[PDB]
């Protein structure tokens, strides 16, 4: 597709 | 929680968030760098009111964020983001809310956060960060 | 001629360009999109007029630019940009302007052109693109 | 201890690793993947010897590591990485060592682990985790 | 996939 | 510094 | 340089 | 031709080629940096021989191609690459090959190539770099 993308990390609290 | 994701852009100028010392994490806004540009990211509020706000002011571009931390815990019977921590390569931010439950915490060796997204109800139920070098 | 930077977004929707048949490229400015909203990019303008208008609608975000083309030349002892084509994954967008000097083209298996920079006096002095995956 | 530092590789196949459910995480050792080929990592020891090895195979390229998470603790004196557990897509391996101290973890939403570094003398002091696309 | 990617730009030559 | 980076390829006309 | 840096977090353990 | 593929590494050492003054590149084999050691990369041959060897031994880490550049055109009714042109931060090797055909470049203003894929029959057919940060 041609949506730019990026590392994410988490999440963190209510899973 | 309303969920919200901000995106990523080019690094971030400003910390805009709220908590009571009491629950958890409030309200959380933030300011973004967009190309040298300042970029006005939208205001995620709680579903209350209450909060003690607080604006980190980073000196951009020579102050980032290095490390997150904090702890999430238990609140009403909801797993929520109790206290949040920034750790700058010039001064410490934090921490705010309530220091109880499980810690958590995100150093960073190289990169930088470029983004924000998490989800809000009555306190931030959880959040993720964008990474970029 | 005046050098721009609009730095890197998420993705491109619109491109406004224009052209003389005779000598080059003239203005040039993006619509890019932020996270999902449109960003109108600055418009960077030819120091004269005359040329004629062409807007590039994108089909975001399913459509993207896979292909970079066009020609380098000299005009009234400048090099610059005289003619290009963006060549997307549903439709092919020129050639625009004139197809004469050397050839250039940008070829990409995988990746987006995020952001455009260059210059502008008379006509598109020279410009860069912005990689991401 | 002494230093490591893996570098960045395509993904990760393998992971040998040993603990002691008294003190904490020993021997580490990667086989990454370098582009589309296996690549045995160096395998750093401990100083000392006594733990239970332990080995995990990923079932490459299909399952790969989604969260990491762990102990650091107080052992003789010295801070090190007391447990260590790897979640993937289709498992979870762990945990292995002493569950015991402050915990940390590295849930990723997108993204890939594609390195290690680190230290260890009798145990894990600590350790980094390369991020990519 | 478990797989890292890169930014791939090309080809050039033979269509 | 603080300022994400990103691949650029260019210039292409005047050097 | 030459060298293709990539993210790094961490680390966790021993300051 | 037979088509190849090296994959991506931390950067480039050494590139050995070979062409013919006549008709056009022959054989491509490249010495990759993975992680502070050399990699030597598979040995693309071309099916037939009579060509002239060159060797391109890079200051590794200073020295980087910030432009690779050459010509695509006909050969015995086959499009092939003509001719290379590899330029540095410090010098330029080349053209290797026949000057003759379509003329292609690629600037980098910032960005390192990382890694080759092509094919090769009697000449190196196309080709196609990794690009990274
Ligand atoms: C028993 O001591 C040895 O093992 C521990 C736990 O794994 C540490 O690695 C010790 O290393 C020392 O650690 C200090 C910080 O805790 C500091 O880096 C010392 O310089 C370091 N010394 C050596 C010889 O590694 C290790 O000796
Ligand atoms: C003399 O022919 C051989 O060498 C040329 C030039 O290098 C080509 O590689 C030929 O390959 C063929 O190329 C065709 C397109 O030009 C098409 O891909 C054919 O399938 C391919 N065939 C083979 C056996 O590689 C090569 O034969
Ligand atoms: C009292 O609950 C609400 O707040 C919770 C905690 O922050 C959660 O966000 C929870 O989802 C939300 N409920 C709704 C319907 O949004
Ligand atoms: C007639 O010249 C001008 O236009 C040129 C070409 O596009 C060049 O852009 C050239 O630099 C610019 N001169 C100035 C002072 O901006």
């Amino acid at each position: 597709s041609g949506k730019s993308q990026t590392v994410i990390v988490g999440p963190w609290g209510a899973k | 929680g309303k969920a919200f994701d901000d995106g990523a852009f080019t690094g971030i100028r400003e910390i805009n968030l709220s908590y009571n010392k009491e629950t958890a994490i409030g309200d959380f806004q933030v300011v973004y760098d967009l190309n040298g540009s300042p970029y006005v990211g939208q205001n995620h509020k709680s579903f209350i009111t209450g909060f003690t706000p607080v604006k980190i002011s980073l000196d951009f571009p020579s102050e980032y964020i290095m490390e997150v931390s904090g702890y999430t815990g238990n609140v009403s019977g909801y797993v929520v983001v109790r206290s949040l921590t920034f750790k700058t390569n010039k001064k410490t931010y934090g921490p705010y809310g309530v220091t109880s439950g499980t810690p958590f915490n995100l150093p960073i060796e190289n990169g930088l956060i470029v983004g924000f997204k998490g989800s809000i109800g009555y306190w931030l139920d959880y959040f993720s960060m964008y990474l970029s070098l």
